[PDB]
């Protein structure tokens, strides 16, 4: 059966007010002699999240600043740099001042994603959404949060280790509910999960179709750290009364790339592993290659998440190139940061991450792998 | 009325690309993929690949990796789904009819196919 | 040592190319960096750019076209062909050594880093007037 | 009781001024003189007679407008003033 | 400009703009009627032969302009002194700094 459930939670966009806190201690009971069919792929509880985690987020963003004005020509000159590639565009532009009938000059310090020419630039979201400034004291950290489900309903657990996501579980336990599922928005590898027990769990809800991910769960983490190494000050510019936009005034100094470091000596040997897991299933004289990205929108084509308030598109084109036949380096990827984001493939509902004051760090657990296969290979 | 008008019939030379245009409309586009199929003269038919129309991410085999780019275009109020696929070195291999169906559920039953495409080189 | 001696024509008219001869002892050529700097009376230096083999010369942008640098090996000279000089060019002239080094404040794959020249050691002196 | 009693008379309050005008347009720059009193010497500014420019139906077209605002509604930017919650807050 | 500072004392020249990225000052010294002469490069590394007395401020400062200590002066550094920026967020200068001339009192 369905049910709605609530949070176990222990500011955030994930907000702990409008549901129960946590028991102090776990009831878990092993119940033996039991073997109950699971299904991750029709799990309605996956559902629930999703549209929990939508109306979070929806309900985090509705009383805060929309960015009306803001869809407005704008001046951009390059922002002041020897250089290749201009990424960041400093951008004047006429706003509206606290007063109705007088404007501003202001400038500020878009990205290169952020902006479409018409040296006339505008916002990329005026042709296709009204855009929302997220509050800045709301800090997009994750945090623990267990669905509990009510009086006359069970949650049961499959403690088996190996588990596949379909089929019977030998070792059911009921549960009051569950662990700190930490609810991590990202694509192209699952950042802070479950470390699996035994060996690489590759799981897809048919491993014939192609159409279909493949969900990959590690044994040890790779650590993962991002930098942002620019200073990128914040400024607050009065666009009306009592509403306040925050422009990334101006950069301390060494304009650098944003970017994320992986280990090399970790993520081989956890490609090793990888393979090894995707072999069983595909025989065992298959050469398993992973290639850069097929294509599409910028969200799938690099990985792209949340490190510390401010959305990361790292490239992981050196992560997954390598082929794999049967017989102290660092991977930097160089991640490209953008401020107007269109959350859970929603067109419409825009947002403006404010800017984040500092250099800013991911030391972060790569703990999965989402992957799709190639097609074709007849034999 | 769900439709998946396809353009019209197009001559290329060897050497040069080509663009394939399937708009559809009449239904929600972004719950089914897309799946660009070509069939040669005579020959049966044979796999392009698939499009995501949530997150424009494509899918093509070896054969035609590196060769084919398949990407789509929302128009304004999600009313119409612009789904092109160009194909970049054509060759006297590459004439078929170009047909690009719909993906209705998991077991890849084709429903809707386009009228169909007829790239010559 | 490295001792760098530098003759020209002394005195050369407007519209007419001037050219400043350098010979240095104690390296060979092909082995340094070679500049040149242009210090007007009364006021700071000018780096008019730089000569190597491989073609790695890069000139000042205000003279782009009418400062050229040559050199010779078998001789163990470098030639300075300046075009079009007009009253703003008198001034003295020095021919120097250049060592070149890497500031790095990045990742470096990623091209964060600039090559910085420095005069190591100095020429004499010459300096060539312009008279209309 | 005295808290819940608290938050039910604060979000009555809100539920009352919520479906009423906002007054956005509002905060502009006024030309306040005095309101003719002869001269009180203080308190006469209590009342200032102010002008300013509001939209009307169309979008187009503004009226030059006056009203009466107390000395405390307004704030000084010699004649130029504006209310006082402009850059504070928005007015209901 | 002109500075002037007593034998044995310590003496700040200032020249060029303000830093704006990882900046690489080289201090020069022309004496009067001779050539420039290397005094300090990479904001710090003295060459060879040259007194280790000079210092200069590290270029990993954001915002401040580049300074030149000269700890107990003497008669020789009597000159001229031009400086040459190497900031990564602007173009090559092919023109060096405004000279500062130190003179010793003596
Ligand atoms: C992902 O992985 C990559 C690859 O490992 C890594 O990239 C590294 O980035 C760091 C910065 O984060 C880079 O560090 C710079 O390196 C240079 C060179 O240092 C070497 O050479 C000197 C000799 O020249 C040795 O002494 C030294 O040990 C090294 O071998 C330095 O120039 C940099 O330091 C200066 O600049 C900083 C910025 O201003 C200052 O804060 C710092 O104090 C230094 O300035 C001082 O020294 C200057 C000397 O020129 C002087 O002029 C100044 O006045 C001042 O006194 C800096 O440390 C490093 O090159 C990259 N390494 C590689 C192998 O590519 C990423 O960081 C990593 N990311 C994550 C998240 O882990
Ligand atoms: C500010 O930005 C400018 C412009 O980008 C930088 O100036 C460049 O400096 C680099 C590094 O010295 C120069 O690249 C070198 O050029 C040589 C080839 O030059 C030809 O091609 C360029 C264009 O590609 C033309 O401008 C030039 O006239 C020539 O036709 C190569 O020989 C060099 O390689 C050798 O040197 C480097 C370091 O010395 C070594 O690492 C290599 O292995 C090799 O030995 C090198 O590629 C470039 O030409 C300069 N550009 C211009 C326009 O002058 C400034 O450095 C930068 N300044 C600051 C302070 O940030
Ligand atoms: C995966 O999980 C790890 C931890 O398990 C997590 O790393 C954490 O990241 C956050 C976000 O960057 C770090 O918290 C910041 O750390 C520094 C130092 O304290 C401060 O600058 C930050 O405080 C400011 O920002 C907050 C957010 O707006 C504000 O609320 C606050 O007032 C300050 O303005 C902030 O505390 C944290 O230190 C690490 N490490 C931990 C918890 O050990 C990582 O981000 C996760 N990965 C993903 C993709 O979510
Ligand atoms: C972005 O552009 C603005 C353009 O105004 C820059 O602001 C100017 O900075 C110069 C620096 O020498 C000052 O002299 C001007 O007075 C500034 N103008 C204004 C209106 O403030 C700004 O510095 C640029 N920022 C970056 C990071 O490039
Ligand atoms: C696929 O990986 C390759 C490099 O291995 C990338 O292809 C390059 O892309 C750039 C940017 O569009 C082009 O200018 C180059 O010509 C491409 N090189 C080659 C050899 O084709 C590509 O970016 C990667 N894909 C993704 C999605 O990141
Ligand atoms: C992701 O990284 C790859 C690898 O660096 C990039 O592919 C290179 O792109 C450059 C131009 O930017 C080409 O000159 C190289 O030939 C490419 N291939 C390599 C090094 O194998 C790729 O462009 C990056 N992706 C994006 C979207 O920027
Ligand atoms: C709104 O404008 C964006 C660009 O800001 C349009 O996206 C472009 O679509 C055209 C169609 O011919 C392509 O040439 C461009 O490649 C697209 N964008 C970019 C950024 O490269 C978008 O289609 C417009 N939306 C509408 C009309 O609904
Ligand atoms: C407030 O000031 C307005 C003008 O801004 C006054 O309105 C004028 O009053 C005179 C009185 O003789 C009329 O003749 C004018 O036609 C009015 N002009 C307008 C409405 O534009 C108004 O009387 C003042 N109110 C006071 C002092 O209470
Ligand atoms: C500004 O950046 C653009 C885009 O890279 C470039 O084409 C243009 O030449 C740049 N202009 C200047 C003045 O640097
Ligand atoms: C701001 O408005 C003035 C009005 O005269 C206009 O000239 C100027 O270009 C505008 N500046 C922008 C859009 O940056
Ligand atoms: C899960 O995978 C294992 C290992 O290949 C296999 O034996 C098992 O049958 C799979 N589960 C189901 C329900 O098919
Ligand atoms: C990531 O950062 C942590 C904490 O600073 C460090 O111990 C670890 O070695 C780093 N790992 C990398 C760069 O792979
Ligand atoms: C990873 O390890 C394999 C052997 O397991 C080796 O063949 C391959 O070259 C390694 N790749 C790296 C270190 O990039
Ligand atoms: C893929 O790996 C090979 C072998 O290490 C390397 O030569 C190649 O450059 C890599 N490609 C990318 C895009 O990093
Ligand atoms: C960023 O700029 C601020 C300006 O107050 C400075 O304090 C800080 O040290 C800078 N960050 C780094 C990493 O230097
Ligand atoms: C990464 O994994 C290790 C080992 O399981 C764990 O102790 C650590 O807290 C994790 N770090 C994260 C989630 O940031
Ligand atoms: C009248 O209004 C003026 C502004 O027009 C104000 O400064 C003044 O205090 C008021 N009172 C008198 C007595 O003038
Ligand atoms: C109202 O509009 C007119 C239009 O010409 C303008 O001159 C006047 O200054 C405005 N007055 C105010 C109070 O805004």
């Amino acid at each position: 059966a369905e049910t709605t459930l609530f949070c176990a939670s222990d500011h955030n966009v994930w907000a702990t007010h409008a549901c129960v806190p946590t028991d102090p201690n776990p009831q878990e009971i092993h119940l033996e002699n039991v073997t109950e069919e699971f299904n991750m792929w029709k799990n309605n509880m996956v559902e629930q999240m999703h549209t929990d985690i939508i109306s979070l987020w929806d309900q985090s963003l509705k009383p805060c600043v929309k960015l009306t004005p803001l869809c407005v020509t704008l001046q951009c000159t390059n922002v002041t740099n020897n250089i290749m590639r201009g990424e960041l565009k400093n951008c004047s532009f006429n706003m509206t001042t606290e007063l109705r009938d007088k404007k501003q000059k202001v400038y500020s310090l878009f990205y290169r994603l952020d902006v479409v020419q018409i040296k006339e630039y505008r916002l990329i979201n005026c042709n296709t959404s009204a855009i929302t400034q997220a509050c800045p004291k709301v800090s997009f950290e994750p945090i623990p949060i267990h669905y509990c489900a009510p009086a006359g309903f069970a949650i049961l657990k499959c403690k088996d280790k190996k588990f596949n996501g379909t089929g019977p579980c030998p070792s059911v336990s009921t549960v009051q509910c569950t662990h700190g599922i930490k609810p991590v928005v990202s694509t192209q590898l699952l950042l802070n999960g479950s470390l699996a027990e035994e060996e690489v769990m590759i799981r897809s809800e048919n491993i014939t179709n192609n159409a279909k991910n493949i969900l990959v769960q590690f044994n040890t983490p790779v650590q993962i750290n991002c930098t942002r190494p620019n200073n990128n000050t914040r400024k607050s510019i009065r666009i009306g009364p009592g509403q306040a936009f925050y422009a990334t005034g101006d950069i301390i100094g060494d304009i650098r790339q944003a970017h994320c470091n992986v280990s090399k000596a970790t993520w081989n040997e956890t490609l090793g592993k990888v393979v090894k897991q995707l072999r069983k299933h595909f025989g065992n004289n298959t050469i398993i290659r992973f290639a850069n990205s097929s294509g599409g929108d910028l969200e799938v084509t690099t990985h792209s998440f949340n490190c510390g308030g401010e959305f990361f598109y790292c490239n992981t084109s050196g992560l997954f190139n390598s082929t794999w036949i049967s017989n102290n380096d660092s991977i930097t990827l160089p991640c490209r940061i953008k401020q107007i984001i269109n959350m859970w493939q929603r067109i419409g509902q825009a947002m403006y991450a404010p800017p984040i004051q500092g250099v800013i760090r991911c030391v972060s657990n790569i703990t999965g792998l989402i992957l799709t296969r190639d097609g074709g290979s007849t034999n | 009325q769900v439709q998946l008008l396809q353009s019209g019939a197009a001559v290329t030379k060897p050497g040069a690309s080509v663009r394939v245009s399937c708009e559809a409309s009449g239904y929600n586009i972004r719950d089914y993929f897309i799946h660009w199929w070509r069939q040669a003269p005579g020959q049966g038919l044979q796999w392009v690949g698939w499009i995501n129309p949530k997150t424009g991410q494509p899918n093509n085999p070896r054969q035609f990796q590196g060769r084919v780019s398949l990407t789509r275009h929302a128009s304004w109020d999600f009313d119409t789904y612009s789904f092109y696929m160009d194909l970049k070195a054509l060759r006297s291999d590459d004439t078929a009819v170009y047909f690009c169906a719909r993906q209705r559920s998991d077991y890849w039953d084709f429903d809707v196919w386009g009228s169909g495409t007829q790239v010559t080189v | 040592q490295v001792h760098l001696q530098e003759s020209g024509p002394g005195l050369v008219k407007p519209s007419e190319t001037l050219s400043l001869t350098c010979n240095v002892s104690g390296t060979l050529v092909r082995d340094n960096y070679w500049s040149w700097i242009r210090q007007p009376l009364g006021k700071q230096p000018e780096w008019i750019g730089y000569v190597h083999d491989s073609g790695d010369t890069n000139y000042n942008p205000s003279l782009k076209s009418r400062v050229h640098l040559s050199l010779d090996k078998s001789k163990n000279l470098v030639s300075l062909r300046l075009t079009g000089v007009t009253a703003a060019d008198s001034a003295i002239y020095y021919c120097a050594t250049t060592k070149h080094g890497r500031r790095i404040y990045g990742v470096v794959a990623f091209k964060e880093w600039f090559t910085y020249f420095y005069m190591d050691v100095w020429g004499k002196g010459t300096s060539v007037t312009v008279s209309s | 009781m005295v808290e819940q009693m608290h938050t039910d008379i604060i979000s009555l309050w809100d539920q009352s001024l919520k479906p009423c005008v906002k007054l956005t347009p509002l905060c502009v720059t006024l030309q306040c003189t005095n309101v003719t009193n002869n001269i009180t010497d203080d308190m006469r500014g209590e009342l200032k007679n102010c002008s300013f420019n509001m939209t009307t139906e169309l979008r187009d077209k503004k009226q030059k407008v006056y009203s009466l605002f107390y000395r405390l509604d307004v704030v000084q930017i010699n004649k130029e003033y504006r209310l006082i919650n402009c850059n504070t807050s928005a007015i209901t | 400009t002109f500075v002037s500072v007593a034998p044995g004392q310590t003496a700040r020249i200032t020249c060029g703009e303000e830093s704006l990225g990882s900046r690489s000052v080289i201090w020069y010294q022309q004496r009067p009627g001779q050539a420039p002469s290397l005094i300090i490069y990479n904001n710090n590394d003295r060459p060879s032969g040259i007194p280790d007395r000079f210092s200069g401020s590290p270029g990993s400062t954001f915002g401040t302009t580049a300074t030149l200590t000269i700890t107990s002066v003497e008669a020789g550094d009597e000159a001229d002194y031009y400086c040459h920026i190497w900031d990564s967020r602007r173009p090559t200068n092919w023109v060096f700094g405004e000279g500062t001339t130190l003179i010793v009192l003596s």
